[PDB]
């Protein structure tokens, strides 16, 4: 089971050093308060948002401040989460925590080192290895492309090096922000 | 961006596949993104210049290729700049037109200004002429970013549409965008252009 953060308990002053951020992210919490507005002004919102930057910085720090400003169901875990060493069982937790999103609608999901889902997958080693991740990757690439923009369920990604990214994550309307 | 992969010949499975399921259900319109990353000119270069050149290779013989034809079906293709590609690609009987897509005009903008806002709520004092000669030099879905401004900067205003006089202010700092300087950094600036406007 995803730990089920109903209640964060965090607000803007659990943040600091992060000024320009600040009025970002002002954006997403109104979003997530007013769903039922934004889809009024004929704009759509992004549907993922990743934090890349510096490790230390506070991008849970953040993302947990950003669902308790919004008071939204909160869904943080890893990204090796769905990377454990049995065939498909990855793609059932992914399933699983979507599913509970669109159940719980409006929420947040948020994967921090999410990169190791998205781990650009280099060909230098074990090929096993490779459809499993790159099958928890497909598996959150169906989940979410065929998600609707206004269900409520806001994308939070976290990572601390963007260098190792995968093409497939960069495109848009799945990290239609950074 | 779907035909690159870096296992050993699934490019031209790709293109194969792609280019039966559109003769089968011919006639058809095959377009295809991200060209300007694929087709680029042949090399001995790096490793990829194993594959990533054969992929191109199969492309070079689906649209003129053997067989003389499938139906006649229509390819187009989306690239930035067309002396990218290589001389085998771009030639005549395998792409016979080739049209450009520039930036808004000024009847471009003057009537993207007001399409834009069929779909958005917005007031009666309004002159399309004005921001059509006043933010020339944008692309289209800038034209559509300052609109989505606006409209978001009315939402944070509490009205719900907006007048000219804020839509300009959204364009311009579209354009020089929106830091603290302090009282001592200033004077120096006000100094400096007041003399080089004195002096022009």
């Amino acid at each position: 089971e995803a730990r089920k953060e109903g209640l964060t308990g965090v607000e803007f002053r659990d943040v600091a050093g992060l000024g320009p951020i600040l009025n970002e992210v002002v954006e997403v919490v109104e979003f997530l308060k007013d769903p039922g507005t934004f889809s009024k002004l004929g704009a759509r919102p992004p549907k993922g948002i990743l934090l890349e930057g510096d490790p230390g910085t506070g991008k849970t720090l953040l993302a947990k401040a950003l669902a308790g400003e919004a008071m939204v169901p909160f869904y943080q875990m890893s990204g090796t989460e769905f990377t454990e060493g049995i065939v498909g069982l990855g793609a059932a937790r992914v399933r699983d925590l979507f599913k509970r999103a669109r159940a719980t609608a409006p929420c947040v999901i948020f994967v921090d080192e999410i990169d190791a889902l998205g781990l650009r997958r280099a060909e230098n080693d074990s090929a096993k290895t490779n459809e499993e991740r790159e099958q928890t990757l497909n598996q959150l690439l169906t989940e979410m492309d065929g998600f609707t923009p206004d269900t409520g369920v806001v994308f939070l990604g976290a990572t601390n090096r963007a260098d190792l990214l995968d093409p497939a994550l960069m495109r848009p309307g799945r990290f239609d922000r950074k | 961006a779907e035909f690159i992969e870096m296992y050993m010949g699934l490019g031209a499975a790709r293109v194969r596949d792609l280019f039966n399921t559109a003769r089968s259900v011919a006639p058809c319109i095959i377009f295809i993104d991200e060209l300007d990353a694929v087709g680029r000119q042949r090399q001995g270069g790096g490793r990829s210049n194993d594959e990533r050149d054969n992929t191109v290779n199969q492309l070079l013989t689906e649209m003129d290729g053997f067989e003389a034809e499938q139906q006649g079906i229509v390819v187009m293709g989306a690239t930035n700049r067309k002396d990218v590609l290589d001389a085998a690609l771009t030639r005549p009987g395998r792409f016979d037109r080739s049209i450009e897509v520039r930036r808004p005009d000024f009847q471009g903008r003057l009537e993207a200004v007001k399409v834009h806002l069929r779909d958005k709520p917005v007031a009666a004092e309004i002159d399309y002429v004005s921001l059509a000669s006043l933010m020339g030099g944008m692309s289209g879905a800038q034209i559509a970013g300052v609109a989505n401004t606006a409209c978001f900067l009315a939402s944070r205003d509490g009205r719900s549409e907006v007048n000219q006089t804020d839509l300009t202010l959204a364009v311009e700092q579209a354009k020089y965008g929106r830091r603290f300087v302090g009282a001592g950094r200033k004077k120096r600036f006000a100094v400096m252009e007041a003399s080089i406007a004195l002096a022009a």
